[PDB]
């Protein structure tokens, strides 16, 4: 089950649905997008990640030096 | 009257019919949502919308609780059919009064501290969390009033701030938010990240509107946060109760959800993407994740959100007068002729002034005034100059200006290469503006008058037939 | 839904909670138009205001009758909160119906024929008078439905009716178009010219009348095509064979142009917000006055706008631009032209190629009405509703690079109605494109709208039955 | 009103008129025939078609520039060669709707065209003296055929030919609105879609041929409309049932753009007076040759303008953009847009109110073919000729105050043909106001125009007559 943005299977559930059966919510490990069991999610090709983009994506803000 | 939370308010908007009850349980996505769009779409005396039952849910959603005019004039404690013009003198009025210093509670007497939520901290269990538009990264708060302050000067609340930031879930214990968004926390960050420290903060759902409407104010008012809620209250103070955690956080005492946490130090992770109040999606960016600590929340808490998509929806209401106050102030002290300022547009990117002119061309001074404020300058791109009797809230007023004191040959001015902001996404260069001043006022000497008109001025007993046809019609 | 008469309308507007009963007695002046300015300053939901009682008359008044958007949807029989776009397109949908022709009926079926005045006429015994607007030159009939005339050349418009004695009225001949020739050969012969007043009727009748041009159907055929394809009811006139007036008239008045006589007429309010000025203008006298019992005198206010007048020239300007350019642009979606007889237009469209907006632009400014009148015309995106300033301004604040965006156009018609043309007459033009680049225009940054979420149109009927509960 | 059945007719009325220059010497392909056909356009007005007898190593003759004057067109209307430019379009206006004429079909023994066929060892060198019309043309080029492809729904268009080989050309299938639909069901079936290439033609089926849009008759139909009534012979193609062809054509040659082929192309002149780009296009089998004996390559130059091509585009664009302002504004007395398919449009017009001639031009700049093409929008007055460019200028010189009568519009609709627009495919619109002010616009000093004597339409009809006697 791979996740809609950025095609990764590193996905894990992140929660039940507190009541009842009723539902779970998936996240990605790699691009932090999460959905429900609920939603069919279809990602516009404007919203898709690759490694590609998330390595180059904007980091804001920077992380400054240590010590 | 006043306000003491969220509870208070949504009884007076559905006792004044502005409150709509969803008896039958929906799903999460895409009811919730849709509502808010929905009651966005109705134009005029626009609800909220109140969810008691949410498909896996425990608790209640309410949405599009600022999302029309008259649930503005209910927030500031007025007749709910006061027009826009009468609401912003009414919020001009109230905008400097000082002092009104908030009420410290003993912390079992405040109701945000009613049930504890230590350990296996699950904001599922807690909110009826949803995806706000198709888009989005994750389930978002949308509406929360994000607390911080500095940890070694309590400062007496003079370091405290409250604004209001997206906050995307990342996990059952974890979300994301806009840090560089948070002016004041910036060298506090930076300072936390070199060492490899967290920085608390806290995170308020549901509020008194007026706690909503000081946190999504960022400019314009003199006092501390809390202080000015209560200036807004008319003098009247709020009651604040330290947060659990952290000494130098207070929260309101009625918060319906209260999330203590602290920002992770040296850590980036996909944010958004998200909507924003231009009616377009934010891009996805490596932002700041908070980790939460304590969770503090009333019993059977109401998940207060916001739906934005294309404007206006309840974001717009969020911004309108309290973008339209601090200019108008500033433009008063230099031109006392100037009667008020609608910047209610695109976070002030529209700008509609009414003025007396004082002498020929005085209305383009006026804009030039304007577009040389701290927010006018880079904000303001399309200025439109009214005469005094003419209500810049009133937009059938304002195009009525338009078209019979614009002569566009000489009443608009075009200047290239101004100061800009990026967010306007037809700026070329970006974050340039070429600015548009309009002059829809009527010439004054010296300037020619190519057919002087005499105006129909309203009849006489005017002002009392409004307050007469207006208490027979509630009596209907 | 239809209506008979303006009771009928009337009644609906009170169960609507569109009409409030002014039920003590009032000054002619200034309260009635005091009433009628504070109904239409109310902003939304403004109500018709009914009195029932003025002092010194027998009779009623009732002002605003079409003075807000809950009242033109309740003309139409809509819901009342149908929004002014949705009005549009049901407006639009009925235009070009036909055949619908009247019904001529007896005239012992007409109520209007209940009582006749044939003598000693004075017209203070039937309508309660009173002063609009206090510079005025007399008490004005503001809202009636003057019939002029086989039945192809008759013809219905509304026209200022300055009283100037007891049977006796002014009236903009010159203003009245199918009447120069007819009047010329009239005065050149020293006959006079039969008309026929008609006060407090359908509302779709004075919608009808306050519609100069627009149309193919005959007056009353149109009005039959306003009503869905529901016929009006018609009458013959009492005196003049050739005239048909609303079978449920509150009030008709049968007169003439009186042939070479011109005095002193006005000032009096013109839709644009200010006085006219007076002019040496023809004069009617009143021969026979034909009412119902307990006439109902429909009167209008108008001043600063918005006022009822605005109501009146609302949509009626808007739909015939909408059907002019939608025969050759197909992606125009809706055309607002309600701001001072569309001296404003807001036109929505779906943009075909880059520039196109202009193009649109271009050919509401080469249309009969939009070439001389239309001075400042913004062109918005398909979805944004052109009826909505709130909307409309997002799409100036977020779509306008003014150093392109925004074209200039001197020497270009104008008309002398607007006061800030210079010279007189002449406009210089201001487009707006407040649409969104297409290809192969450069976009310098094309972003993702917040596209409304699925179910929104089905949860706004949801709501809506909600709050009806 | 002369009418032609076929070219020959045509070319005989021209050299009878001293229109149509006989070259009795054999002359080279290149440059000789496209230098005369550059030559011949060249000479500014009254020019020539040129007919060359003999070519080298051709057997059969070669004409050029047919189309390529006022008078050659005037002639192609059936009208006295000096009519002027003006009431030519007008005459085109009036033969623009008339409805029906249906064509008449021939049985194939009576066409010329089927007067020899060729199915054996096809070679278009065979017949046409092929030969390289500008010095960076990708070959040899057929340049003023009529294609007939497919009875509502067949087409007749003019596309540039380049030949292949003795028996392929290339084509601008895209060009060809029309095949679009079943061409992509064609090569997805691996099908052959037949078309017919006439060359030499009435010259009135060429200028059909090269009107693209603005008549609603049928392609033939609209041929005999153009005949004022005359109906004009068309035949059955030998190989496919559905295609119909002129019975007059000098050369057909029948066949189908082959499936799945797409060859580099180009590159060759187009009407901006530029080459076109070299691409990869659609291929054209030659299945059968039919042609009348001793067939005439009626071909074309095209160069800086003006040359030929110029006319075959000139009134056929003007007259609809006429009718369609004439709908809503008939104070319009006439439109040319005959520059660069109507990037410039120079309007004649009755100004009915102050700023009206404003209102023309917005109405040409809201056209389907105005919007995006017409750049420059002149707009004069009703006594001035629009096609007399000498009084266009005069009405610039003494009408055009250049600080209000000249407005310049940015970001519309433009065309990417126009070299010159920045952004590409972007047009900054140019409307120039050369009437005279009506009221209420004022006039800074009216001046009383010298109105023309009494008489002078029948002197003119008088010294044309004298002029003929002597
Ligand atoms: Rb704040
Ligand atoms: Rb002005
Ligand atoms: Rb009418
Ligand atoms: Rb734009
Ligand atoms: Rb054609
Ligand atoms: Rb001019
Ligand atoms: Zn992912």
């Amino acid at each position: 089950m791979k996740c809609h943005r950025c095609g990764s299977d590193n996905v894990r559930k992140m929660v039940d649905s507190p009541v009842g059966d009723a539902w779970e919510v998936y996240v990605c490990e790699k691009c932090c997008y999460s959905w429900r069991s609920t939603e069919n999610p279809v990602v516009m090709e404007k919203f898709k990640l690759d490694d590609n983009k998330i390595a180059n994506m904007g980091v804001i803000p920077p992380i400054p030096p240590l010590k | 009257k006043v306000y003491k939370d969220l509870r208070e308010f949504l009884e007076v908007l559905e006792q004044e019919g502005q409150l709509i009850r969803v008896k039958e349980e929906v799903n999460p996505e895409p009811d919730i949502a849709a509502a808010g769009r929905a009651a966005a779409n109705l134009g005029k005396n626009q609800p909220a919308v109140f969810f008691e039952k949410i498909k896996g849910y425990k608790y209640s959603v309410v949405t599009n609780v600022h999302g029309s005019w008259q649930n503005h004039a209910l927030m500031l404690g007025l007749d709910k059919n006061t027009s826009t013009k009468d609401q912003f003198y009414e919020l001009n009025r109230r905008w400097d009064k000082f002092p009104v210093p908030p009420n410290v509670v003993k912390r079992e007497a405040a109701p945000c501290k009613e049930n504890v939520i230590d350990k296996d901290i699950n904001l599922f269990e807690i909110l009826p969390l949803y995806r706000i538009n198709e888009q989005d990264g994750g389930f978002y708060i949308s509406k929360a009033s994000v607390v911080t302050a500095d940890p070694e000067y309590p400062d007496d609340f003079n370091k405290l701030n409250v604004g209001t930031y997206r906050i995307q879930v990342k996990d059952r214990d974890r979300v994301g938010i806009q840090a560089l968004a948070m002016h004041d926390i910036a060298v506090q960050l930076e300072k936390a990240e070199a060492e490899n420290k967290p920085l608390p903060i806290a995170i308020t759902i549901g509020n008194n509107p007026l706690v909503t409407f000081m946190a999504s104010t960022p400019v314009g008012y003199n006092q501390n946060e809390y202080e000015f809620v209560g200036a807004l209250q008319d003098g009247v103070p709020m009651d604040i109760v330290k947060s659990d955690l952290y000494d130098h956080l207070y929260v309101p005492a009625g918060s319906e959800v209260v999330l203590e946490g602290h920002i992770i130090p040296r850590v980036r992770t996909v944010e958004g993407p998200f909507g924003e109040f231009p009616g377009s999606y934010s891009g996805a960016r490596l932002q700041c994740e908070v980790k939460i600590d304590r969770i503090t929340h009333r019993t059977n808490p109401i998940f207060e959100n916001l739906y934005l998509g294309i404007p206006w929806t309840e974001i717009d209401y969020l911004m309108a007068l309290n973008t339209s106050v601090p200019l108008y102030k500033q433009l008063k002290e230099t031109m006392p002729e100037v009667v008020a300022v609608n910047a209610m547009y695109t976070h002030g990117i529209g700008v509609i002034i009414s003025t007396k002119v004082r002498y020929g061309g005085y209305a383009k001074g006026v804009a030039f005034r304007l577009l040389s404020t701290p927010h006018g300058m880079p904000y303001s791109k399309i200025v439109i100059v009214v005469d005094e009797f003419v209500d810049p809230f009133n937009l059938e007023q304002v195009m009525w200006a338009l078209t019979t004191r614009v002569h566009p040959g000489k009443d608009v001015s075009i200047i290239e290469n101004c100061p800009g902001m990026p967010l306007d996404p037809s700026t070329n260069p970006p974050g340039m503006h070429t600015k548009m001043i309009i002059d829809a006022t009527t010439p004054v000497p010296p300037e020619p008058n190519p057919r002087e008109t005499q105006l129909l001025d309203p009849p006489d007993g005017t002002e009392e037939w409004e307050e007469k046809l207006k208490e027979l019609l509630k009596n209907q």
